[PDB]
């Protein structure tokens, strides 16, 4: 009561007992503190089969394996914001038939000596339909996603593809290949567009942090065996309520081939993997004329 | 219209070609109004 | 459900059943276009071969949606996925996917 | 109960009486039947002053004399079409802050020898703002609108503007001028966008309909002595729930000097008329590539 409640853990869910000798709650110790969404679980898992029972937004619809292979990104589904976390007083605008739908971005073609593509969020849709137009008209966006990316194989072709989604995929450079160069990646490679950008180190990521680790990021598999598609709902994960839908991606869809594709000489050698993703509970505020980027 | 969305994948042994049947129908919301003669077909000679 | 002939290009008698199906295969990878046809029951193509569209001969004015069904007619190994788009209208013939 | 409910009439709020013989309703005789929207009511005669004491619409707000100056279009407020009266099954996009807000088109001239300039809606708005991409982007659209001509004169010019809406204000032409060519109007002049076309024949209104009468139609006067602009609130008229935006046009814009503007040697000559107007309750459906035309 005495105190100023500003500091980092106030509004938090844990009860935290301190040691302060000062006016600031920010001043005291650490102290002490008085399924699960990292493991990237299923809509099964997450109790969401009713919205799951059939993906149709919009005016799209999708078919693959429901509920068990549907990636919740961090659990949690995408939803608008909500009036205490957002801190623009202009309303902002909820086509959701026009840009909550699936768009298909692009057709790679996955080959045995494929390294691996990634894809920026919104970055792919700025220039795509209603959602690009909004995006391009409106200073402020925020939306989830629902990223179904489909590779089909027959069952006499092999390989996986780590379909995952890094929130604020950094990209970083060869820095001159010796390391004392510091260069910047161009816009093409930050922001490469519905058309993607090839990897050129997919083991490091292009970021100098291991793939060995990506899962724990929101991801699944695209063991061909298995399944033949990869759906991940991921939410609007940020620092801020809103963000510009151009000048800055919330995440990054890294689909990379971990077991390379290999199959005899008879069969299809044009394995193409396809990029269907869908806005979810897409909001647009901070209205203008229309920017590109 | 219909565009692939990836491709057309077959391994070793598969047809390289395969066919599409599109069926069309009608939903429950359909109705129709105002009957009239048709022209999808028209017979020009008389019937023996 | 009627066949909706798509393929409405043959015009010859010993090719006349190959306008029920119309052909998919591998492509370059790029969204290449498979097939286009118009979303009127009652206009002349490949909608008069269905009872609508014959039925809709008969009748000046309809109302209310319609179901296309696609069935795919390959192999158990054939694989794949396609965008079938219906475009509203005042949209041209897309140029690309 | 023996006999098809399917005249014209049913649906109606008015009792009829008639004889029928037959199965059909519409074969019976036209029979007996068993403030006022016409004159072009203020808001304050149609009870609407709520809505209107401030005009503020999306993110944009006009000043003006209240209620009384505020023509309601046939004594209707635009609204969203009702589940009954409409068709398509697929659901419409409401944007409602980036497609209801006033759009101000252009500043044209008024003259000692005006003759008088028309606009077509939507046509005007088609290409222009987050309205006209959802306008190109739609098959379906359906929109009241808040029509504020401004013409700001001092008090010693003199002048009168019938601010007039015709709701399928066709434009005929001169047919050659004996009236025997069958000429057809061009796009430019059926359809003349954000710039408007000069009226030909102020007169017969370019369609061969007296202007004197031009009053039985939504309209305000902008007197220059008594106010200095017009707003009128047109909601949308046509005998479908939706229409396109790009080939059909609801009403046009009348703005037509009948007392001409006069004023003596030293005041400004620059008398400019400017088109403020603002979709109300815009409605899109039917979502495809966006087409211009």
């Amino acid at each position: 009561s005495h105190e100023n409640s500003n500091s980092a853990t106030e509004g938090s869910t844990i009860n935290y007992t301190t040691i302060n000798y000062y006016k600031d709650s920010y001043a005291a110790t650490a102290g002490k503190q008085s399924a699960a969404p990292l493991k990237s679980p299923s809509a099964e898992a997450c109790g969401y089969s009713d919205r799951v029972a059939q993906l149709t937004i919009g005016n799209s619809t999708i078919t693959t394996q429901a509920a068990a292979n549907i990636i919740v990104g961090y659990g949690e589904w995408p939803s608008y914001c909500s009036d205490d976390d957002a801190t623009a007083v202009d309303k902002p605008t909820r086509p959701d038939v026009s840009v909550n739908r699936f768009y298909t971005l692009d057709t790679k073609l996955w080959e045995k000596s494929s390294k691996g593509w990634y894809w920026k969020f919104p970055d792919v849709l700025t220039e795509t339909g209603v959602f690009g137009q909004n995006a391009q008209f409106h200073y402020l966006y925020r939306s989830g996603f629902c990223i179904h990316v489909q590779c089909n194989a027959s069952k006499f072709h092999q390989g996986a593809l780590l379909v995952a989604i890094l929130p604020e995929y950094v990209i970083g450079t060869v820095a001159g290949g010796t390391g004392t160069e510091d260069s910047h990646p161009p816009y093409i490679q930050t922001q490469p567009g519905a058309d993607g950008f090839e990897l050129q180190h997919p083991y490091v990521l292009d970021a100098g942090i291991p793939i060995s680790q990506l899962t724990v990021c929101p991801h699944q598999w695209i063991n061909l065996r298995t399944n033949n598609c990869a759906t991940i709902i991921v939410p609007y994960m940020n620092t801020l309520p809103f963000d510009s839908a151009l000048n800055h991606c919330n995440f990054g869809l890294l689909v990379v081939p971990i077991s390379p594709l290999d199959f005899d000489q008879g069969a299809t050698p044009v394995i193409p993997i396809t990029i269907t993703l869908a806005p979810m509970c897409s909001e647009f505020a901070g209205l203008r004329q229309a920017v590109t980027q | 219209s219909i565009w692939y969305q990836t491709n057309y994948v077959v391994p070793i042994g598969a047809p390289n070609t395969a066919y599409i049947i599109a069926l069309a129908a009608a939903q429950k919301n359909f109705t129709m109004k105002l009957c009239k003669d048709t022209s999808h077909i028209l017979q020009t000679a008389s019937i023996q | 459900e009627t066949i909706l002939e798509v393929n409405n290009v043959p015009t010859n008698a010993t090719s006349l059943m190959e306008r029920l199906r119309f052909p998919v295969s591998a492509q370059a990878g790029k969204g290449e276009l498979c097939a286009v046809f118009r979303a009127d029951p009652g206009r002349d193509g490949p909608w008069q071969s269905t009872m609508l569209g014959q039925l809709c001969g008969y009748y000046t004015q309809w109302s209310g949606s319609l179901e296309v069904t696609f069935m795919f007619t390959g192999s158990f190994m054939a694989t794949g996925k396609m965008l079938i788009a219906y475009t509203p209208p005042g949209g041209p013939l897309p140029k690309d996917r």
